[PDB]
Parts: C-alpha cells; structure tokens; sequence
C-alpha cells in the first residue's frame, strides 16, 4: 500500500515524474484531500 | 468565442515543446484518444487545429 497525493494526473494514477502506470496489476483506492488534508484551498 | 460561433484556428509551422504546456493553469488535462502525452515531442504533423 502506498501513501502519495497528487494534482487534480487523476486521468493517470505528467505522473514520468515519479512510473506506475495502468497497466501495472493493483488496484487504485483514491478519494479527495481537500476535506481532511487541506485549508481554505 | 462562443460555442455556435467558435473562432476557426490552425498552427503553421511550430518546432512545438509540449513539456513547458502541461504544467500551465489552462492545459491539465490530456482526456482523449489517438494521440499519447508522452510522444507527442516525437511526432510530425502536417497541420495542427
């Protein structure tokens, strides 16, 4: 289990900035950081 | 321009750098088909719209 945020690079996983791409077996648990890790913005 | 009349545009010839577009406030995303984000430094065109 990995532990990254990103931009949104959500049509993805830009992110050859730091290779996991769709055809990699896993399975993408996501949801938004803007209610827990976040501010105003 | 509006949608009914949208403005008619075409690129002439362009030596295009994609890596410096990507990262500015109105080109974030690439949701499409039939060309890739990554190879479009590598292609030729005869135009572009």
């Amino acid at each position: 289990a990995d532990s990254f945020v990103i931009r949104g690079e959500v049509r993805q996983i830009n992110i050859d900035y730091n290779k996991l791409p769709d055809d990699f077996t896993g399975c993408v648990i996501a949801w938004n950081s803007n209610k827990l890790d976040s501010k105003v913005s | 321009a509006s949608v009914y009349a949208w403005n008619r545009k075409r690129i002439s010839n362009c030596v295009a750098d994609y890596s410096v577009l990507y990262n500015l406030a109105p080109f974030f995303t690439f949701k499409c088909y039939g060309v890739s984000p990554t190879k479009l430094n590598d292609l030729c065109f005869t135009n572009v719209y």
